[PDB]
RNA sequence: UUUUUUUUUU
RNA sequence: UGGGAGCGAAGAUAAUCUAAUAUGUAACUCCGUUCAUGGAAAUCAAAAGAGCUUUCACUGAUUGUAUUUAUGAAACGUGAAAAAAAAAAAA
RNA sequence: CGGCGAGAAGGGAAGUGUGUUUCAAAGAA
RNA sequence: UGUAACGGUACAAGCUGUAAACAAAGG
RNA sequence: AGGGCAUGCAAUACCAAUCAGAUAACAACUGAA
RNA sequence: AACAGGUGCCAGGCCAACAAGAAUCCGAUCCGUGUAUUCCGUAC
């Protein structure tokens, strides 16, 4: 249910970021000079700033919720529990860990 | 016209036209030649395929059937009270033992002249016969 | 014929059989690898041997004898200073 | 050798030391390939990595676990510094990005926060501190 | 046209049956059924008099 | 005019649009059963590239 | 069979992207206006279209619409050659293909040594021969946001046509009304727009192609159709041109239908030639000469030299051919001898001159 | 080598779909029997419907793993169980042909791809994963992914995925024959009706003469008399 | 001259 | 898989022996087979003319290489099957 | 009662006598 | 994918996977 | 396919110079497949 | 080839959910699809 709203929100944010980056580059290109155009661009960037911040405020809740099962849960593991409806996960490869010398100890 | 009507309707092929066929039919009718075998055969073939406009994939009639084939149920269409004719009272006599004298007779100049006929007359005769021999059974209400 | 830059001038416009049955010991001198279509070697892939690689050759005496032997290329060790990399590259096989 | 080369088949590469070219490689999509072992399952490796550890800046968007408790002092100091010295979201890696350059090239002072706001990392911050 | 003929032609679109391909010829043997085939399993012998 | 057309010939004369004499023009013709029409008095001549070199 | 090299290249057709469902952003992602690709928020960052500027510099170009099946290095040399006309080219960069490093994506960057030199290359587009798929290149200035004229050719064509039609109409008018004033006759001429055919006053095509009314008449094919006469027969701005035109009379030339047609036809070919020549300038104009070594080097970048016959000799099959045949060697010796005799004839002309 | 020819010849038989059609003629015999049949093994594992087991439905989102399309996402259009194949839009286009209709001169069509060469993407993760069915207390069936453990979306409507098959149309047109002549193509119902009328008189006329202006009459058909 | 292709009406 | 690429000896024939055939055959490594291989002329022919590539038949066991033993689907040419120059400046 | 838009790279190959023929090393299913 | 080990079944060239021969009834 | 389904076959390759192993700081250091 | 299976052994008319004879004579024990004669169904 939540995925669908997340999608759209994301898309919108994506678009707004590209427009804001284009406006910032245009403003930077004409630093040593003053004109009406520069003011216009500043105004539009100002607008888009809020227009974008609102999106992130709205988005925050969804991202957390969505990314629920992505991470492991000991509670749901066959090791720490025996209740019906188990959950399994695949081991990752962390160079930071793999490059280190560690003994097969458990305590 | 009979030879050409059977050819394809492609670019690289000579084929007559419908109005040309009617003009030729009238021209032949005028000279007491309307009853032409080749003309009738070409006319039938021309309308057999809408003058070559209609096209269908190559179709071959089946000469054999597989074992345990499909079954289709259908009632008899022949009007009631009709049955095939029965043979004679038991059997015919032997061919070599009994039928040795009746199978042979003296020849005549008429027989010689009939034997000395050409193939086209025979073919025409056959065609006419088959044409004439086309009949169907009638119904009570049809009469 | 076509592709004159490449070896096999007298082999293109011939019978299939000739091509299939062509022997390798009929050629005395070596042939360039680029022209011959030979695959690159592992030692070449690890260095800069622009037109150089392992080749083969055959011998012949007055007694109509023939053999085949392997020959290695000529490689040198040097040092190159790359301005873009901003680091020296010692021991470059060239 | 039997057949001569041409204008299209005169350049070759080593069997092992070569450049992948799926676009210019023989393949049979309409055929079963046992070599690839379609039955065998494979894990999901992280997309973003920093100092050998998962990138903390990509967590808010992409999610995933963080091995914060496995970090050493050395790693943790730099990690901390990273998150303190005006972090940017574009510093993370990309999966098959467009051929054109990325925004990371410039990395100038922007007037907005890309992807997420700075307020979305206190959870991680706490852990970092604890680890410290 | 004949009424009977019309009736008959009415059923032209009915489903057909199976048939063989053009020029279908059944393969038949010439040689006898008796021949040593000692490269066969136990239960697959055909020798009677040879 | 007296040519005994075979299968091969017939195929060409029936398939390839270049043999269509009903729409023949000396200034615009195909090359070999092609779909696109070429300019005979133009296409037969060379031309120079952006660099000014012959092509 | 073995691993292919850079010689072997394959490319398939691309199916156009159509969004069947507008409310399904999952299965039908929205396209991007910058990268021309599907919006991947999950793994791709937003672009701005000015990243190359911070890399190279302000004085840069954005060339797009490149062919396929060509090496990046070859494209770089071609581009350098092309661009060298204007000024000194700094560096040329090409983005390889995503799935094919040996292939070009379709975009490239060009850097110039100067601002004005760069500015001059933005005016007109780049046209490629058949060899290159006839791919028209699109340029853009990152420092100015200036684009090229992609429709130049197509607009010129219509101008040509309009010229033809104006000539015809003038002729007709002359025929129907005898000689007419120069300043008065011109008012009965019209042209049509390139985008959509709309009746307009003549003169845009004249100014485009010919450049002047006077020139129109002074042209090669045009002069055989009409005749101007000075007032006594019976470096100029618009006002002066008009004033001169005010006191002249046009006289037609008696011609047949076939001749007229022929002339009309000829005019078009001439005009077309003009257009072609404009776009097909050389790459070695106002430049010093080059050594033969350099020339050879240049050649090498496109074409390879033939293999020595010494080596080729060995290729002979022993089954049907003799390896070392005295007659075969003698034939080649005679050919080599004849080559010098052929060369002497060409060399004698320089001494004679 | 002097065995390539024969080798190839022999090999061809394998691919050959013997027996082949053969029309009869006058004093001519078939040769199909003389053609050896291909060699095949019987004892082998039984086939399986991978489509059914993988929980893969038409209209689902898939991504290409190998081939030219190293990374490319699409929508499943068609599934063939017997061949164990799928058709994915905008992928694997190699079959080209002449335009049978309005448009350019050449048109291409997508080709089927092995089911094994594709996988189902994760909803949220957007990575290849597995999907399992689960039944509720009420009998409601729900498709749940492995990675994210989330519910799968519904398939796309068939009305949106319906497209015309021009390859089939081209094959149908080719099956008939070359294009018709302009001259022949022109209709002529006025004379066609006269020819059709004469056809019935010729066929069902029983040799009777045609009508005339002076004698506008024709003999009636004769029935089939029974054998008394 | 000693021949020959059946549908009319999805 | 007698398909393609690298390397690649001997028993045997020549009534021992060299070349030569076996054979570029066997073993080893790699590509994994019509969605393949190949390819749209600086070719062939000689005063005529054919017109990318690929399969079959005949020419023909002719020409050629060898000789003490063999090997050789040669080139031009004819018949037949299948027929394919390029979708294309952008939106 | 048919009359000079009369041209299309200057390079490859073929007899070694070439006023002759052909071609363009450089494009996609 | 194809196979080997242990356990159960009637210790077996079968079946089966500690839930080791079945859920068939969601108001 | 409602539900369940220990263990072994040495597995970051749904990707990426080569050379041991949970796949090796440069160099030493080499290559017909 | 009515080899399509079974029924005690060789079955178009018997079991097999849709057509068609418990058919007559002969038979060592001994059923008996078997010999002789004859009827019927069939777009099987």
């Amino acid at each position: 249910a939540k995925q669908q709203k997340r999608e759209a929100l994301e898309t919108r944010r994506f678009q707004l970021e590209e427009k804001m980056l284009q406006l910032e580059h245009r403003i930077r290109r004409m630093e040593p000079a003053q004109s009406l155009q520069k003011e216009a661009w500043q105004a539009t960037l100002d607008r888009y700033r809020s227009d974008h911040e609102d999106i992130l405020i709205q988005l925050h809740p969804l991202r957390k919720e969505t990314t629920q099962l992505l991470a492991p849960d000991w509670r749901y593991e066959r090791k720490y529990s025996d209740l019906p409806g188990p959950i399994r996960w695949k081991k990752q490869y962390i160079p930071a860990l793999e490059d280190q010398y560690r003994k097969p100890i458990r305590f | 016209c009979r030879a050409a009507v059977n050819r394809p309707a492609t670019r690289s092929y000579k084929r007559p036209l419908a109005h040309q066929l009617v003009e030729l039919h009238d021209l032949m009718r005028e000279r007491n030649l309307e009853q032409n075998k080749a003309l009738e055969q070409a006319v039938l073939r021309f309308v057999a395929d809408d003058g070559g406009c209609k096209r269908r994939p190559r179709e071959v009639k089946p000469l054999l059937y597989q074992r345990n084939r499909r079954y289709i149920s259908c009632p008899d269409l022949i009007p009631d009270g009709i049955e095939p004719a029965r043979p004679c009272a038991e059997a015919l006599p032997d061919v070599f033992m009994e039928r040795q004298a009746s199978l042979v007779r003296a020849c005549t100049p008429e027989d010689l002249a009939r034997q000395e006929l050409p193939f086209a007359v025979q073919a025409e005769t056959a065609y006419r016969r088959l044409q004439r021999n086309k009949r169907f059974l009638r119904f009570v209400q049809e009469e | 014929p076509k592709n004159l830059n490449l070896w096999g001038k007298y082999l293109r416009l011939v019978g299939r059989g000739a091509r299939r049955g062509f022997k390798k010991w009929q050629v005395i001198p070596p042939i360039p690898v680029k022209a011959y279509g030979r695959e690159p070697s592992a030692a070449s892939q690890t260095g800069l041997y622009h037109d150089e690689d392992f080749n083969y050759h055959t011998k012949r005496t007055f007694s109509m004898r023939r053999t085949r032997r392997k020959i290695k290329p000529n490689v040198f060790r040097r040092t190159f200073t790359s301005s873009l990399l901003n680091v020296t590259i010692p021991n470059v096989r060239v | 050798w039997y057949t001569p080369p041409s204008k299209r088949t005169w350049s070759k590469q080593h069997n092992k030391i070569f450049t992948p070219r799926p676009l210019s490689e023989r393949f049979s999509p309409h055929k079963l390939h046992p070599e690839f072992e379609w039955w065998r399952e494979r894990t999901v490796q992280p997309s973003a990595l920093f100092m050998g550890f998962p990138d903390l800046l990509a967590l808010p968007l992409r999610g995933g676990s963080a091995y914060i408790h496995e970090m050493d002092a050395a790693t943790l100091a730099v990690v901390l510094a990273s998150l303190a010295h005006s972090p940017s979201a574009y510093s993370v890696s990309e999966r098959r990005p467009p051929p054109s350059p990325s925004p990371a090239v410039s990395l100038s002072s922007s007037s907005f926060s890309p992807t997420h706001l700075p307020q979305h990392l206190d959870s991680l911050l706490a852990l970092l501190g604890r680890q410290a | 046209l004949p009424l009977l003929h019309r009736l008959i032609a009415s059923f032209k679109n009915s489903p057909k049956m199976e048939s063989h391909i053009e020029g279908y010829v059944k393969k038949k043997p010439i040689a006898g059924r008796d021949w040593n085939n000692l490269h066969a399993p136990r239960k697959h012998w055909k020798k009677m008099f040879l | 005019p007296f040519v005994k057309l075979n299968k091969a010939k017939r195929y060409v004369l029936d398939n390839w649009p270049s043999r269509n004499w009903d729409d023949w023009s000396p200034y615009r013709c195909y090359v070999r059963g092609s779909r696109r029409r070429y300019n005979i008095p133009q296409d037969l001549l060379p031309y120079k590239d952006e660099l000014g070199e012959w092509h | 069979a073995c691993r292919p090299g850079a010689t072997r290249m394959k490319w398939y057709f691309q199916k156009p992207y159509v969004r069947r469902v507008k409310s399904d952003f999952f299965r039908f992602p929205l396209l991007s206006q910058v990268t021309k690709q599907k919006i991947d928020w999950q793994y791709h960052h937003p672009r701005s279209g000015y990243e190359a500027a911070c890399i190279f510099g302000p004085n840069t170009l954005e060339v797009t619409n490149l062919p396929m099946g060509k090496t990046c290095q070859y494209l770089q040399e071609r581009l350098w050659r092309f661009f060298g006309k204007f000024g000194i080219v700094e560096q040329v960069r090409v983005l390889p293909h995503e799935r094919d490093p040996y292939q070009t994506c379709g975009t490239a960057y060009v850097c110039f040594r100067s601002r004005m030199a760069s500015l001059r290359a933005v005016r007109l587009p780049v046209h490629l021969p058949a060899s290159l798929h006839n791919r028209v290149l699109h340029l853009r200035h990152l420092g100015t946001d200036r684009t090229s004229d992609d429709l130049f050719y197509f607009r010129r064509q219509q101008a040509i046509s309009n010229l033809v039609a104006i000539a015809q109409q003038l002729y007709a008018y002359l025929e129907e009304r005898g000689p007419l004033p120069a300043h008065r006759a011109l008012r009965l001429l019209f042209e049509r727009s390139y985008p959509r055919l709309a009746w307009r006053q003549a003169g845009v095509s004249v100014r485009t192609c010919c450049g002047s009314w006077l020139g129109f008449f002074s042209r090669s094919p045009f002069n055989e159709l009409f005749y101007l006469a000075r007032e006594d027969e019976v470096s100029l701005t618009d006002r002066e041109e008009n004033a001169m035109l005010e006191k002249m009379v046009i006289f037609p030339h008696l011609l047949s239908r076939e001749k007229l047609q022929a002339l009309l036809l000829r005019a078009g070919r001439l005009l077309q030639m003009d257009l072609q020549n404009e776009l097909s300038v050389h790459w070695r104009t106002d430049r010093p000469p080059l050594p033969d070594w350099t020339q050879k080097q240049i050649q090498l970048w496109q074409h390879q030299d033939p293999l020595p016959e010494e080596l080729q000799i060995w290729s002979r099959t022993k089954d049907y051919y003799k390896i070392h045949e005295e007659r075969f060697l003698f034939k080649l010796k005679l050919k080599k001898e004849r080559a010098q005799a052929k060369q002497e004839m060409k060399q004698q002309r320089r001494r004679l001159e | 080598s002097r065995y390539v020819k024969v080798y190839r010849k022999v090999m061809n038989l394998q691919r050959r779909k013997t027996p082949l059609p053969w029309t009869p003629t006058f004093l001519e015999f078939s040769k199909e029997p003389s053609v050896p049949f291909p060699v095949r093994e019987k004892l082998q594992p039984a086939p399986i419907d991978l489509s059914y087991y993988l929980n893969m439905e038409v209209g689902d989102l898939v991504e290409v793993l190998h081939g030219p399309d190293c990374g490319r996402q699409g929508v499943v259009l068609s599934i063939s169980k017997k061949r164990n194949t799928v058709v994915v839009d905008g992928c694997n286009m190699k079959k080209s042909f002449w335009n049978p209709g309005v448009g350019a001169s050449l048109i291409t069509q997508e080709m089927p791809i092995h089911i094994t060469n594709v996988a189902l993407l994760d909803p949220v993760v957007k990575r290849p994963t597995r999907v399992k069915r689960r039944f509720m207390m009420n009998g409601e069936c729900v498709r749940i992914s492995k990675l994210s453990g989330s519910a799968m979306p519904e398939p796309v409507s068939t009305s949106a995925l319906r497209q015309p098959n021009l390859y089939q149309e081209y094959l149908r047109q080719k099956a008939l024959g070359p294009p018709l002549k302009a001259s022949y193509a022109r209709p002529d119902p006025l004379h066609l009706k006269i020819l059709q009328r004469l056809a019935r008189h010729i066929s069902w006329g029983q040799g009777s003469p045609l009508p005339t202006a002076e004698n506008p009459r024709v003999n009636s058909p004769e029935p089939m008399a029974l054998r008394r």
